[PDB]
């Protein structure tokens, strides 16, 4: 059989498993037959041309759907009051309930609401009307038919890149950090000063008059002469209102901080200053290393010169080791993209900057999970990759006595410290939450153990926020860090000293609790990835798993069992405690800003003390609305939601059953069920191409983890949206 | 809580836990503190016994408390 | 070729298939010095006859755990069954004993297979041998 | 009794008859199958033949057993 | 499954493509090429 | 002027509201009053419960620095007398016949020794023979 | 007397003995097939009952699924 | 203002190129 | 189909061909081990996989590894 044609063993398997299998190494380029490195960075470099595209695409079809079936342009007019629409519904198998219940926000047909938070976005950075959609969502088509061509071109033999242009670390690191970082920042800037802030002061700056229009009446002259203080003076009034001239300045960079007092978000000259500052620092650090000219460092040098006389070799070679690694590369992109879209979470559910977007509790909250949950499985990502790059890319003889073999010297302490400050965490937080459970539930609520979280007060209070009274840097008036005259001091401290905001929410002793279990969560996970990394060589149980490769089901019942024993195993264990750490972030979240949002924080103050009040007061509190979308009297709009909240929790179950329930049992059913289908007549002259046959282990277990995953994600993302859209939206 | 800790047992298997306890085995060693019988991870039948166990006693454990704070709240 | 009376069975559900008269099949004969109740790899009992015996089983695991069973579970042991595969041409092809002594006992004559010069832990590192198509212990 | 009482004592059937074939392939092909046809030797309680055929695991009886429990909570 | 924007009448006939049509036409093209024996 | 957010229970509201009616823990009748005495003296939130502050501060010591000091002494002499059996148990004939057939014995005269934990353990660590060389350790292959 | 008015006692009691019901089906399920694995004899069972459920095994399990299948399916 | 449909069907016919650029870069890759 | 390989710390206990279910090990002459014969896998095509050999093999580490590869009919141990 030709599938697939990358893999021979694949291609001659006469089962199904032919099937499943050549899915699940089409993408891996390496273990194809035949293949060598150029070709696998040339298929690389294309695929990733494709993956770009894609992107591409799907943000025009997001603009393009915005501006056919949305109400943009009626949605600007009262961004408070009136509900953005996603995308028309078309569906045959609706009823006349379902009809009449999601003709909602003003629209003459069934439709969705939007949740992305788009229109927020659109708005801030200048568009108004549906035409400038519809030009966006044309200009995104003809960017990603260009990418397309651009991946056919480099495909083809004359335009095939080298291996040794691959391997160019210092003229990408300078290309990429001056142009791709700093040049798209500072264009950023531009188009933020010259287009974005006019139409948010009520001129029209479009693509007809922005070269007629100068973003500064005494524009340009300043900036070459030096006097760069007349682009920061008259900014915008307490009093502005968006979109409008009414109290509008004429200063395009400003350091006011703070947030605008009509749509609570942060200033946009602030933004235009902090893009084009940033954009300066990347374009200075973009001059690093020396590419083709006598200036510049080299990695490899810097690499070879740091080292000490307590880590032995230090970090010598590993520059070829980070180069001839492509796992290496791709588990340090997915952490550093992991961290900072954590980063992206947590500053933008506190710093909002989009216009209205802080009273949209629906959107925040989607927003925060959605990409909270994007950061989860990228850190998942880096440290699987790293395993990977463990088992195949890593020679001992090359990186000798450097960092990394240092790191499976001291493996065994490094998993066994983990270990015990995993079980340390766990020990202590669970016997705190069942000791208060205990004594809340047999009427003495005052014996709890309540521990104010002092630190993170303290941390708060350097910042700013005089409340615990500590007196201390910026909350100490006489300190020298709040006497410094700096320009944002009076935006930023009055901003942190409001109650009305995200920004430094106060805290207390369930926000202890809860955030020292998050803490025994990420460590749990982390010692779950570690160990698989660092165990996927070897270990006493397999002292050559490496030559196993990544992932394979077990070594059979022998020498005891193993069972899970590969690295494979331990990324798809430790998937299992990231969701479940993200769950209790996730709950954390959303009930302390339910508590915000409807004002009543001491609710969530008095019963996150004990895991009853979590049981009761946010789940089964919160599932009334939801759960209620269709009922034996009718449907509402929420109707669609209590639907995929079951179907996730259908698809919940029916992972466990690819988790629990394993092969051999379902092998010897599809046996006796072959029997039955060459016994029956009429239905003999028709015959199977492919025997079929049981999924294999390692099929099972991946497939019980996506039902798995899939159900939590749904179940999540349903209960969420419908409590807060019945709650406030 | 029985019923989701069994969830530990159901969808694991016995040779993460052997090395996890050969790690550990070393940190006890370290201080010359390691026991003569040696820890092993509970067997692959032993583990799906347990599992089965504590998710039985989990689920009807609820099921009993539910029913019975349901039936004496009705009068 | 290959005769021998089938021993006498009512007949199961568990024998061959399709891929009996498709793929392959295997037969085992062997010499029964009494007409005795057997096991079925297939699930049931039936008496073999004295004599020759001839069986037609679906897999070579079934007629190796035949043979294991004519080995251990009869007093007089049955040690002289052998085991060939049938293909749907014609052909039949002798695979158990090979040289006519079990191979759990040496017996000169034999060409080591699959035997390496070095120990487990010899082995080459995959990074040296990768974008090859082989594996540390195909080297 | 109306519709949904239909519903539910089919839906009872539906249970109870699994469980059945559960346990029922338990008991007949404890003694061996197409797959392994020499389960008898190996025991009653053993987790597995290994990870060759494709994957053999949970073919005992026992682990029939440990299947058809699940099952018992559930009808 | 009626309504109101420009051109409204594109979904009563792209959907069903997307619904029926390409699915089941890229359903029958998969099955022949995976299960074209021989050419590799 | 530290944690002006929380108010001594003596004069919070809400305390003072909700200790008239405080449960008899024990059969003795007035416990509940014995509670909210002792507890009138701790920091109470706005809904007038007792918060422990731990951050070194010796005004709070109660709350964390005693209790830890106790706990540490009882669980140093648990690990310091289960050591001291195991490695003398090691040198027998049949060191697991005894780890599951206890010695009482030589158990209790490990059990009633272990007061002195701290000074054996400083002693054991001078003596260098507390802790063993990585390499005199079995470990896995890397 | 007075059992039919305290509903929790009805309630306790029919799920009680619900549920011994069901551990001992499937403990009933379980020493079966131990008996088949250790104590069953090829050669006392010659055409008896217990060889010819033996021979049509795949039948009976073949059209249990398919029943089960359609329960489950229609239900 | 809202669209209108000639606006819609330029629309389906400009992502008809990235469809066929997408077509040939597949076979490409496929290659 | 699946590879097996025996290495030189062989003893020569013929456990392993005693514990193979499909017959594709075999005994061959030797003079590494004091028993003087070592074991050898002609008949590779037959395996399964069921790590029998494995697991009879009592050498520190399995003196006979069975890596599984491309996977046929008699590989996959089907009847039909
Ligand atoms: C990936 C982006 C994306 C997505 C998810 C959607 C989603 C939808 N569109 Mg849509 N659309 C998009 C981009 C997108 N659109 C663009 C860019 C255009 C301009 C050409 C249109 C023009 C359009 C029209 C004219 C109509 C829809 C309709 C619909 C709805 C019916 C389902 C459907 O797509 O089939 C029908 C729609 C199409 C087949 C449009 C072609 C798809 C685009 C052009 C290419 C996307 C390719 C994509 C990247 C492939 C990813 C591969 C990946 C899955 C592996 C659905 C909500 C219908 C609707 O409103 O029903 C209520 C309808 O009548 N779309
Ligand atoms: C019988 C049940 C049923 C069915 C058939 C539908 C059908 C539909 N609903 Mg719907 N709906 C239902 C019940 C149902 N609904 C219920 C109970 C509710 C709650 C009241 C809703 C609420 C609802 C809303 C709110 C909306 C719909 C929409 C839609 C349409 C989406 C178009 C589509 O599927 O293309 C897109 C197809 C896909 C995205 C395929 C995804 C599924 C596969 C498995 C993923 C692909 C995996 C893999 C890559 C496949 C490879 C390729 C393959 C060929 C091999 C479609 C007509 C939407 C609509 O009208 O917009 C057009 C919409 O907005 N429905
Ligand atoms: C100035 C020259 C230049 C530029 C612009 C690029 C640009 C790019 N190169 Mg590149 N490259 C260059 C020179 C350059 N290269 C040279 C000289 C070499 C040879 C040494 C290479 C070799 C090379 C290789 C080998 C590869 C690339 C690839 C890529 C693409 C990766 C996708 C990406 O990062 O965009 C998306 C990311 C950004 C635009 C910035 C990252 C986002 C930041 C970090 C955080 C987010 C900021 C902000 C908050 C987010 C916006 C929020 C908003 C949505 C609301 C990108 C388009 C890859 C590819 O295949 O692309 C086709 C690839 O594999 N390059
Ligand atoms: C830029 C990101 C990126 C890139 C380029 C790669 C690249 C690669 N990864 Mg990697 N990975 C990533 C992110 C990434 N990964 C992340 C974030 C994780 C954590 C989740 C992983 C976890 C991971 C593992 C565990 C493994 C790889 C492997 C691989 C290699 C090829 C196998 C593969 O993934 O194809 C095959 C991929 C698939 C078959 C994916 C199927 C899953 C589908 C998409 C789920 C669909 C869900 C379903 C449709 C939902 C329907 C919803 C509907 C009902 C509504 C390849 C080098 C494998 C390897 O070792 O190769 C060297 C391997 O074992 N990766
Ligand atoms: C609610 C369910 C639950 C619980 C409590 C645990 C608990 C634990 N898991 Mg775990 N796990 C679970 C579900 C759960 N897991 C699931 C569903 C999976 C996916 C398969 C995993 C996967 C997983 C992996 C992969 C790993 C863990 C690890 C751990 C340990 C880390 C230490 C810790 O968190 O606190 C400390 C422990 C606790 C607080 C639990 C003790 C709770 C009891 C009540 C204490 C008292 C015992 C009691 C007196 C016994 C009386 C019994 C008697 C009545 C018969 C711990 C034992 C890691 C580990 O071993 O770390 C060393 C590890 O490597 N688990
Ligand atoms: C993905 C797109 C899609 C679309 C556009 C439809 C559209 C439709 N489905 Mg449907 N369906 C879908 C997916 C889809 N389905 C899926 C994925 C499932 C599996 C869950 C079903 C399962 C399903 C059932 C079980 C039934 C429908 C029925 C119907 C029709 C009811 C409306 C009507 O007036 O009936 C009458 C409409 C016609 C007579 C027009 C026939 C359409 C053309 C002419 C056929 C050629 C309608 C044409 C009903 C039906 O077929 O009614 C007859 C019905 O009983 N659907
Ligand atoms: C960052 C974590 C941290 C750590 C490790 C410590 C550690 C310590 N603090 Mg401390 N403290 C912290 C944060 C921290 N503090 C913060 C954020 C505050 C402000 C609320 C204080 C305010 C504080 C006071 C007021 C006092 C301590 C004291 C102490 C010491 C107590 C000595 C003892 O009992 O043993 C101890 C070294 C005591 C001290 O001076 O010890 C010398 C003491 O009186 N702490
Ligand atoms: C009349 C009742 C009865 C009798 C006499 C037997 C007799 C026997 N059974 Mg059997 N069995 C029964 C009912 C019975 N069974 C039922 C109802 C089931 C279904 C659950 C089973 C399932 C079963 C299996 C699966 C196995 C046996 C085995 C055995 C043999 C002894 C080994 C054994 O289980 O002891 C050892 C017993 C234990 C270790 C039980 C201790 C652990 C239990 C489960 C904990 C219970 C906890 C409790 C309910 C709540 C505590 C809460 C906690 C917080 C305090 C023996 C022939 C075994 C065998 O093969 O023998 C040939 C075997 O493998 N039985
Ligand atoms: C907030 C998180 C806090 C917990 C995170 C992890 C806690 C782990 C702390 C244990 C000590 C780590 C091992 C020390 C590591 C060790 O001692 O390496 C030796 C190293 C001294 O390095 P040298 O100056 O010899 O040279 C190092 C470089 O020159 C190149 O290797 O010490 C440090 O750098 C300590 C800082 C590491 C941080
Ligand atoms: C000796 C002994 C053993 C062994 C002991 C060993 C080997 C110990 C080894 C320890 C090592 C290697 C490292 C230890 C590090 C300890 C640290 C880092 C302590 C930090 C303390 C802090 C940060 C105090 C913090 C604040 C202190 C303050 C008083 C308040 O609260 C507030 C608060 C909580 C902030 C056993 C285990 C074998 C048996 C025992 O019985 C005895
Ligand atoms: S994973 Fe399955 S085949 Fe492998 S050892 Fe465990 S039970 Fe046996
Ligand atoms: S894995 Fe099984 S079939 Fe293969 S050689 Fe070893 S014992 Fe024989
Ligand atoms: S079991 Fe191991 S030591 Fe014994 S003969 Fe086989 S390979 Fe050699």
């Amino acid at each position: 059989t030709k599938f697939p044609k990358f893999s021979q063993d694949l291609a001659q398997d006469p089962t199904t498993r032919r099937i499943w299998y050549g899915i699940a190494t089409a993408h891996d380029f390496e273990t194809h037959d035949g293949m060598t490195e150029e070709n696998l960075y040339q298929k690389i470099f294309a695929s990733h041309f494709g993956h770009i595209a894609i992107i591409f695409l799907w943000t025009s079809g997001t603009l393009f759907h915005v501006a056919w079936q949305g109400n943009f342009e009626q949605w600007i007019k009262d961004p408070l009051n009136i509900r953005p629409i996603a995308h028309a519904i078309w569906d045959p198998h609706f009823g006349e309930g379902a009809v009449n219940a999601f003709t909602q926000a003003g629209a003459s047909n069934p439709v969705n609401i939007a949740y992305s938070g788009v229109y927020h976005w659109f708005y801030t950075i200048g568009m108004t009307t549906n035409q400038e959609l519809y030009s966006g969502a044309v200009f995104l088509l003809v960017l990603a038919s260009l990418f397309l061509f651009a991946g056919w071109l480099h495909l083809q033999p004359k335009f095939r890149p080298s291996l040794a242009w691959f391997k160019n670390a210092e003229s990408r690191l300078n290309h990429h950090l001056a142009g791709l970082f700093g040049v798209s920042s500072l264009a950023w800037a531009g188009h933020l000063v010259h287009v974005a802030i006019p139409e948010a002061r009520g001129q029209h700056v479009g693509w007809d008059n922005f070269l007629s229009t100068p973003p500064h009446p005494a524009g340009l002259m300043p900036f070459f002469t030096g006097n760069w203080g007349v682009y920061a003076a008259d900014p915008d009034t307490a009093g502005h209102i968006f979109g409008t001239s009414e109290g509008a300045g004429t200063a395009i960079l400003t350091f006011l901080g703070g947030f605008h007092p009509q749509t609570e978000s942060l200033w946009l000259t602030d933004i235009a200053h902090h893009h084009l500052a940033i954009a300066v620092i990347f374009i200075i650090a973009g001059h690093m290393y020396r590419t083709n000219w006598g200036i510049g460092h080299s990695i490899k040098e810097i690499l070879n010169a740091h080292k000490g006389p307590l880590t032995g070799a230090g970090h010598t070679n590993l520059y070829d080791t980070i180069n001839n690694s492509l796992h290496f590369q791709l588990g340090l992109a997915l952490a550093s993209l992991g961290v900072i879209t954590s980063l992206v979470a947590q500053h933008m559910y506190s710093l909002p900057s989009y216009a209205f977007i802080a009273q949209d509790h629906t959107t925040q909250a989607a927003l925060y999970t959605h990409h909270q949950y994007i950061a989860g499985f990228l850190m998942v990502g880096a440290f699987a990759h790293g395993a990977i790059f463990f088992v195949r890319d890593y020679d001992p003889v090359a990186n000798k006595d450097n960092v990394l073999a240092r790191m499976l010297e001291h493996k065994e302490a490094l998993i066994s410290h983990l270990s015990w400050v995993s079980l340390f965490l766990g020990f202590h937080t669970l016997g705190l939450y069942v000791h208060n459970d205990v004594v809340v539930a047999f009427g003495t609520p005052e014996k709890q153990i309540l521990i104010e979280p002092v630190f993170a007060q303290w941390i708060q209070a350097t910042s700013g926020k005089a409340l615990y009274g500590f007196d201390v840097l910026l909350s100490n008036p006489d300190s020298i860090a709040s006497t410094t005259g700096a320009a944002w001091l009076p935006g930023w401290l009055d901003a942190i000293n409001s109650g009305t905001n995200s920004l430094f929410l106060t805290i207390g002793p369930g926000d202890f609790l809860v955030h020292h279990a998050i803490a025994l969560g990420l460590h749990t996970t982390a010692l779950i990835l570690i160990k698989g990394a660092l165990d996927a060589r070897g270990s006493k149980l397999m002292p050559d798993k490496k030559d196993f490769g990544y992932s394979f089901p077990c070594d059979g019942p022998g020498r005891g069992g193993t069972c899970d024993i590969s690295a494979w195993d331990a990324f798809y264990l430790a998937m299992f405690w990231m969701l479940n750490t993200l769950g209790w972030l996730t709950f954390y979240w959303h009930w302390k800003h339910l508590g915000v949002w409807s004002g009543n924080v001491a609710q969530f103050n008095e019963n996150s003390t004990y895991l009853m009040g979590w049981f009761r007061d946010y789940l089964w509190a919160n599932s009334a609305q939801l759960i209620n979308g269709y009922n034996p009297y009718g449907v509402n709009n929420l109707s669609v939601w209590a639907w995929m909240f079951l179907f996730g929790h259908l698809v919940w179950a029916t992972g466990f059953m690819f988790l629990i329930s394993w092969r051999g049992y379902w092998q010897e059913l599809i046996e006796t069920i072959v029997w039955a289908h060459e016994r029956t007549p009429l239905a003999n002259l028709v015959r199977w191409k492919d025997k079929p046959v049981a999924l294999s282990i390692v099929q099972a277990r991946l497939v019980g983890l996506a039902h798995f995953t899939v159900g939590y994600v749904l179940t999540y993302a349903a209960f969420l949206i419908a409590s807060t859209a019945g709650k406030f939206g | 809580f029985v019923f989701a800790f069994s969830l530990m047992f159901l969808f694991s298997g016995r040779g993460y836990w052997q090395e996890l306890i050969e790690s550990i085995v070393w940190a006890h060693n370290k201080l010359n503190v390691a026991p003569a019988i040696q820890p092993r991870a509970l067997s692959i039948i032993q583990g799906r016994a347990v599992g089965v166990a504590h998710y039985l006693l989990g689920g009807i454990v609820t099921t009993w408390a539910f029913f019975l704070a349901r039936s004496l709240s009705i009068g | 070729e290959l005769s021998g009376q089938p021993p006498k069975f009512g007949g199961s559900t568990g024998g061959l298939l399709s891929k009996a008269n498709r793929e392959e099949k295997y037969a085992i004969t062997w010499t029964s010095a009494s007409e005795q109740v057997f096991e079925m790899p297939t699930g049931g009992a039936a008496i073999m006859n004295e004599g020759e015996n001839l069986l037609y089983l679906a897999r070579k695991e079934q007629c190796l755990a035949l043979g294991t069973q004519l080995r251990t579970k009869f007093k007089p042991k049955i040690q002289d069954y052998k085991i060939y595969r049938v293909y749907p041409s014609g052909e039949v092809q002798y695979l158990h004993p090979a040289d006519g002594v079990f191979p759990e006992k040496v017996n000169e004559g034999r060409e080591a297979q699959g035997t390496k010069t070095r120990r487990i832990g010899q082995n080459p590192e995959p990074v040296t041998i990768k974008f090859s198509g082989k594996a540390p212990y195909e080297v | 009794l109306g519709t949904a009482d239909f519903m539910v004592h089919h839906i009872h059937a539906f249970t109870i008859h699994v469980t059945a074939l559960i346990l029922l392939k338990g008991v007949l092909y404890a003694r061996s199958s197409r797959l392994v046809p020499d389960k008898a030797n190996l025991g009653f309680r053993f987790p597995c033949d290994g990870p060759g055929r494709g994957g053999t695991c949970q073919v005992s009886g026992w682990d029939h057993v440990f299947l058809g429990l699940f099952w018992m909570y559930n009808s | 499954m009626d309504g109101s924007y420009a051109a409204s009448y594109l979904p009563w006939i792209l959907i069903p493509m997307v619904g029926w049509l390409f699915p089941a036409v890229t359903m029958g093209l998969l099955f022949i090429h995976i299960e074209s024996e021989g050419e590799g | 002027d530290d944690f002006a957010n929380l108010t001594p229970c003596s004069e919070n509201p809400a305390y003072l509201a909700k200790s008239k009616n405080f449960l008899n823990t024990t059969n003795d009748p007035n416990s509940g009053k014995i509670r909210a005495e002792r507890y009138a003296s701790a920091l109470c939130g706005p809904e007038g419960y007792p918060h422990l502050i731990v951050d070194g501060r010796f005004t709070h010591a109660g709350d964390f620095l005693i209790p830890s000091i106790l706990f540490l002494y009882i669980a140093g002499w648990i690990g310091w007398v289960g050591r001291s059996y195991l490695i003398e148990i090691r040198e027998s004939k049949n060191p697991e016949m005894q780890e599951v057939v206890i010695n009482v014995p030589l158990a209790i005269k490990k059990m009633l020794g272990g007061f002195l934990w701290p000074l054996a353990a400083v002693g054991e660590y001078t003596s260098g023979k507390l802790v063993m060389k990585d390499s005199e350790i079995p470990t896995s292959p890397r | 007397p007075y059992q039919a008015i305290d509903y929790a006692t009805q309630l306790s009691l029919f799920t009680h003995h619900m549920w011994i019901g069901g551990f001992l089906i499937v403990g009933a399920g379980a020493h079966g097939a131990i008996f088949m694995v250790r104590d069953y004899d090829p050669a006392k069972n010659v055409n008896n009952l217990l060889d010819r459920m033996l021979r049509h095994r795949d039948a009976i399990i073949s059209h249990l699924n398919w029943v089960c299948i359609f329960l489950g399916f229609h239900s | 203002m809202a669209l209108s449909d000639t606006q819609i069907l330029a629309a389906l016919v400009v992502a008809l190129l990235p469809a066929f650029l997408a077509f040939r870069l597949s076979t490409e890759l496929y290659k | 189909s699946h590879s097996v390989k025996i290495y030189d710390t062989c003893i020569g206990c013929t456990q392993c061909v005693r514990a193979c279910p499909l017959d594709v090990l075999e005994m061959v002459p030797w003079d590494g081990c004091k028993a003087a014969q070592i074991a050898s896998s002609p008949r590779t095509e037959d395996c399964v996989g069921c790590k029998r050999c494995e697991t009879a093999c009592p050498t520190d580490f399995l003196s006979i590894r069975v890596y599984l590869g491309a996977e046929t009919t008699r590989s996959m141990g089907l009847a039909y």
